[PDB]
């Protein structure tokens, strides 16, 4: 019963609501960034310096 | 000492008959007494066709019976210096008599005659047609009355509790003798009735006279069975009946209650005692302990405000009602909802130490006389199944602390969609969403 | 564990009466009965009795206006002041425990007010409010006009302060009124749910101030006037009285029985009144809904007796004339020996159930303890009432038809008869 | 030891509000307490206070003072508001204490 | 600690029984209370 279980704990007191938003934004940032980064790099394989890097490191 | 005088109150005796009728009494050394029958019948037991029939019945209860017509019945009751009175609510009907303790058996006979052998003269009904229709026009100018009816009409919208006790105009117009007689036979039945008495009455001689005039045993199990009413749905909603020509505005706001059975109803009464009530004749003025009352005086917020915890069988209505001038409504509602949050959040032990003392003095004041004792007894059995002595009430109340009041209030009030009834010049108070947002965070 | 106790009465050298009674009820109720009221007002200080009872929560010489309200509410207690035209009762209710607590504020209010000029001034406009809400019931309108039309002084004075003197009552007038009337030989400390030895101890080792009998009242001169208020209300209230009997009079009981013979207020909810010859006699004369009861007041040195008719506008004439004829026919002999016994029964009933309540008991005890410093056993008050003959009743009716009448009526008096038309 | 009276009388003259024909309680800053105490003042004392203040104001805009003859003497200064102000404070301290307990 | 209040200003009951009980049984009492609505009889 997530919709209820979330309400009682997270969404009731205005405090835990804010603490949820704060911690939710932390989780969302790690997730969204890694996600969008992956979608973009896969859409452009072999085109980024990320990819063609190895070809020029005889260092 | 107080602690002993509670312990030394004569216990209420209870005995049940063959047909299921309960008889209860509180015997004192009173030369006078009050004895009547409290029936588990009201407008909730009614429906779309027979709405206000039990009220139409209430009009014809004193208008004569089969054994003795109107002329004889009124003459007989008046002659013994006895007062015959009664009422009908949404869930409870009652007919009772105040008389000397000596006339107790004759009284029980008189009571048993009305509930059973009511006349219902076809000519008499036609008179009470216009009588009720006038009482409707007269109650329609009671703004407090109109508001509380509207409150039920929207809080329990779409259910039986949303109906007025008096009923529709169309129903009163067209109700038949058959419809009335049907209500009486359907609802006024022994197991759903309680013969209560209080005064200088021997309980034994009460159940004897009761055993005589409340006779016929039920045959089937069905007639022993007490009906389980269908539940009533609460609705976070509002009804705004606007009339700017109306001098002052009335506003009632409530959340859903717990019901007679719930022990939380005690705490909700302690909480309601904290906020209390006020009207501009309260001599205490700005020095009143009630915060809402103090703010009401300091800022001239309202003519009057009251808090209520109206309980029903399976539900209730915890809320408040106030009367204010067209331009003091919003500030009044503001402070009122603030004190509600103050209940759930900030309630101190000092506050409830007072509130408990007030509620103690209240329940004791509730039993000042024979009729108010009989009313308690006739209702205690009908709702609790037993008598709750003042000694027991005190034990429940004395266990209430600030931490408990906060919890119970946070449970029934905090972040709940309330029911709103507003009548009159009501512009300053507006938007349910604003009222709804006043339900959280002090 | 609790039993049956007697009521005790003590008279201090002060002349102060202490009527106590232990009933072992979990709620105590102490009152201070005083022979004050607007009856002792003159034209110079009209309304000072009204402002006085509103001045109860004001500061005292021992308790602030704050501590009075906060201290009393702290223990669930309550403070109230009931008063008629010639009586003043200061009541307190509370649990048995906090008697002494609430007893302090009660004692402070009645025996040591300060009447601070600014508090008095701030209280003055409450007269407008308190009067306005009481005057919402049309009866208090004609009832105040009745006393004004019935007398010339004392009882002629209004119970609620006249408009022109609102805000014009000095703080010194309050002081003088309390000094002149709240004296020991005019008061009574009456309690319920208290041991007499405690209530007595409180009244002496705490309660004192000015002794003696203080300011007296010019005994009520009769007038016989006719005050009429035209306000267009569809319902017309009307009262017609002559001089009745005083408190503790010989003819006192005779009028009370005649009242129930004629009938005084229905005993059955939404019911017609059969025993009432007045209700019935008028019902034969008029068509529409109405109310017509027997009116009877008993004061210390006088009293009023007659009928009060609430009727429709155009049918006021029918009801009033009919109600008049019922007292004429009652004086001409129309009183059955059974009617008396039936009324003497209704009266003995009404008395008994009135003393059920805490209010009714404390008042009934304190009323008598104030005037005739005793309490009469309820059996003997039952003797004194039914020892009234049938002739005594017809005699009381004779006094009405003979004596000079005074009438007060407010409504749309377009069809309301004048007093010289009855 | 008549020292305290020496010091007070010195400060009263060094203050010099008596040059404006002002009482000591005239120069009182009107906070919440003083405001309340002022409303409790009798009409005559209030109307007199009002004139003394308006006179001091008029003097101040003239950059003049009263003649030495019309200066309020130290021993002739009426503490007309101080008894009122003390009760206003006493009453308030009661409420503040009663609201904690 | 009990009793109902009211509200009016300055500056119906038309049926025989719902406006019954009023015609002055006695005469006129005047009650006012520290914390209870101003009584009138
Ligand atoms: C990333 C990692 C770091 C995270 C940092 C997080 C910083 C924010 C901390 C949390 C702040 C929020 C606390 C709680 C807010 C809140 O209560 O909202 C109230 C209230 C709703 O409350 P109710 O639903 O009534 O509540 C009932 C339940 N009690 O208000 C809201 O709905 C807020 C949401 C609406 C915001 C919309 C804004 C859209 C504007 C466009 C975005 C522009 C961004 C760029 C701006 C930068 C300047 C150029």
């Amino acid at each position: 019963a997530l919709l209820r279980q979330a309400y009682s704990a997270l969404f009731r007191r205005t405090s835990t609501f804010a603490l949820t938003v704060v911690l939710g934004a932390v989780l969302f940032e790690r997730a969204f960034d890694q996600g969008a980064d992956a979608i973009f790099e896969h859409l452009n394989e072999g085109k980024l310096w990320k990819h063609i890097k190895h070809k020029y490191e005889a260092s | 000492t107080y602690a002993q005088t509670l312990q030394n109150i004569p216990e209420t005796n209870v005995t049940t008959l063959d047909n299921g009728l309960r008889v209860a009494s509180e015997e004192s050394s009173q030369p006078t007494c009050t004895v009547g029958v409290w029936i588990g019948a009201g407008s909730r037991y009614e429906n779309e066709k027979n709405n206000g029939a039990g009220y139409f019945v209430e009009h014809l209860a004193f208008k004569g019976t089969k054994k003795r017509p109107c002329a004889a019945f009124e003459k007989e009751v008046e002659s013994m210096g006895a007062h015959f009175n009664g009422y009908t609510s949404r869930e409870q009907t009652a007919f009772y008599i105040k008389a000397l303790s000596k006339d107790m058996p004759k009284v029980v006979e008189l009571l048993a005659d009305v509930v059973q052998n009511c006349a219902l003269e076809e000519s008499q009904i036609e008179k009470e047609r216009g009588v009720i229709l006038q009482e409707l026009k007269e109650m329609d100018n009671d703004m407090t009355n109109v508001t509380f009816d509207y409150l039920h009409a929207t809080a329990f919208q779409g259910t039986a509790l949303a109906r007025t006790v008096e009923g529709t105009t169309e129903n009163i117009k067209h109700l038949t003798r058959a419809d009335l007689a049907s209500y009486i036979d359907t609802h006024f039945k022994a197991p759903r009735m309680v013969l209560a008495a209080a005064g200088g009455i021997s309980h034994k001689e009460l159940v004897d006279a009761a055993r005589q005039h409340f006779s016929g045993v039920s045959f089937t199990y069905k007639e022993d069975a007490v009906p389980i009413l269908p539940r009533c749905r609460f609705t976070g909603s509002e009804i705004r009946a606007r009339d700017d020509a109306l001098p002052v505005a009335h506003v009632a706001l409530a959340v859903e209650g717990p019901g007679w059975a719930d022990p939380d109803n005690v705490v909700l009464h302690v909480a309601n005692a904290i906020i209390g009530r006020y009207d501009r004749t309260f001599g205490g003025g700005k020095h009143l302990s009630s915060r809402l009352a103090a703010l009401a005086v300091e800022h001239k917020l309202c003519h009057s405000f009251q808090t209520f915890n109206t309980s029903y069988s399976d539900t209730g209505l915890f809320g408040f009602h106030f009367v204010a001038d067209p331009l003091s409504i919003d500030d009044m509602m503001f402070c009122a909802q603030g004190e509600w949050m103050r209940l759930c959040t900030s309630t101190t032990e000092s506050e409830v130490k007072r509130a408990k003392n007030h509620l103690r003095s209240a329940m004791v004041a509730q039993l000042d006389g024979t009729t108010p004792v009989c009313e308690t007894i006739g209702s205690h059995l009908l709702n609790y199944g037993r008598r709750i002595s003042l000694e027991e009430w005190d034990s429940r109340i004395s266990a209430v602390d600030a931490r408990m009041v906060r919890d119970v209030c946070s449970k029934y009030i905090y972040d709940k969609c309330p029911a709103l009834a507003a009548v009159g010049p009501i512009e300053q108070l507006l938007d349910y969403n604003r009222i709804r947002s006043g339900m959280y965070w002090i | 564990c609790p039993g049956a106790e007697d009521l005790e009465i003590t008279k201090l050298p002060n002349g102060l009466i202490i009527a106590s009674l232990e009933n072992f009820s979990p709620a105590s109720r102490i009152g201070v009965f005083i022979k004050a009221g607007s009856r002792y007002e003159t034209t110079a200080n009209l309304g000072t009795a009204h402002l006085l009872r509103l001045a109860s929560p004001l500061t005292t010489k021992g308790a602030s206006s704050f501590r009075i309200t906060r201290g009393i509410e702290a223990v669930g207690g309550s403070l109230s002041v009931y008063s008629t035209r010639e009586k003043m009762t200061y009541c307190v209710e509370c649990l048995r425990d906090h008697v002494d607590t609430v007893m302090e504020y009660l004692l402070n209010v009645t025996t040591a007010p300060e009447f601070r000029p600014w508090e008095v001034t701030d209280l003055q406009p409450q007269l407008k409010v308190d009067k306005a809400v009481a005057f919402q019931s049309p009866q208090v309108g004609v009832l105040e006009n009745l006393h004004a039309a019935a007398y010339k002084t004392a009882l002629a004075n209004p119970l609620y302060c006249p408009d022109y003197r609102i805000g014009k009552i000095t703080s010194e007038q309050l002081h003088h009124f309390v000094q002149n009337n709240f004296t020991s030989a005019r008061m009574a400390l009456v309690g319920i749910g208290v041991k007499h030895s405690d209530l007595k101890q409180v009244a002496e080792q705490f309660l004192n101030i000015r002794s003696g009998a203080g300011t007296s009242s010019a005994k009520a001169t009769y007038w016989g006037g006719e005050i009429r208020e035209q306000n267009g209300h569809s319902l017309v209230h009307a009262a017609v009285v002559t001089e009745g009997a005083a408190v503790g009079s010989a003819e006192a009981n005779a009028f009370s029985v005649l009242q129930h013979v004629l009938g005084a207020g229905p005993l059955i909810k939404r019911g017609s009144s059969v025993t009432s010859k007045l209700y019935q006699g008028v019902a034969k004369a008029t068509t529409q809904p109405f109310d017509a009861s027997a009116f009877n007041v008993n004061y210390s040195d006088s009293g009023l007796f007659g009928f009060y008719t609430i009727s429709q506008a155009a049918h006021a004439g029918e009801v009033i004339r009919a109600a008049m004829n019922q007292l004429k026919a009652a004086a001409q002999g129309g009183v059955t020996e059974e009617d008396v016994t039936k009324a003497k029964n209704q009266l003995k009933a009404t008395y008994l159930m009135s003393v059920e309540t805490a209010q009714g008991l404390l008042n009934e005890i304190g009323s008598e303890a104030l005037l005739s410093g005793t309490h009469t056993a309820p059996s003997v008050v039952a003797q004194k009432i039914d020892s009234v003959t049938s002739a005594d009743v017809v005699n009381a009716a004779k006094k009405f038809v003979s004596g000079k009448k005074s009438m007060a009526a407010s409504g749309d008096l377009g069809s309301t008869p004048f007093l010289d038309e009855l | 030891g008549r020292l305290m009276d020496r010091i007070r009388k010195w400060y009263y003259n060094a203050a010099g509000f008596n040059k404006y024909g002002l009482m000591r309680d005239d120069t009182l800053y009107e906070d919440d307490d003083v405001k309340e105490a002022l409303k409790r003042l009798p009409e005559d004392l209030y109307n007199e206070r009002m004139f003394r203040i308006k006179r001091a104001l008029d003097l101040s805009l003239k950059h003049r003072i009263l003649p030495k003859e019309q200066w309020v003497k130290y021993e002739e200064d009426k503490p007309y508001l101080e008894p009122y102000l003390k009760e206003v404070i006493r009453e308030r301290l009661e409420r503040e204490a009663w609201n904690k307990k | 600690x009990x009793x109902x209040x009211x509200x009016x200003x300055x500056x119906p009951l038309l049926c025989r029984e719902s406006m019954s009980g009023r015609s002055a049984r006695r005469d006129l009492v005047a009650g006012i209370s520290l914390n209870a609505p101003a009584s009138v009889r």
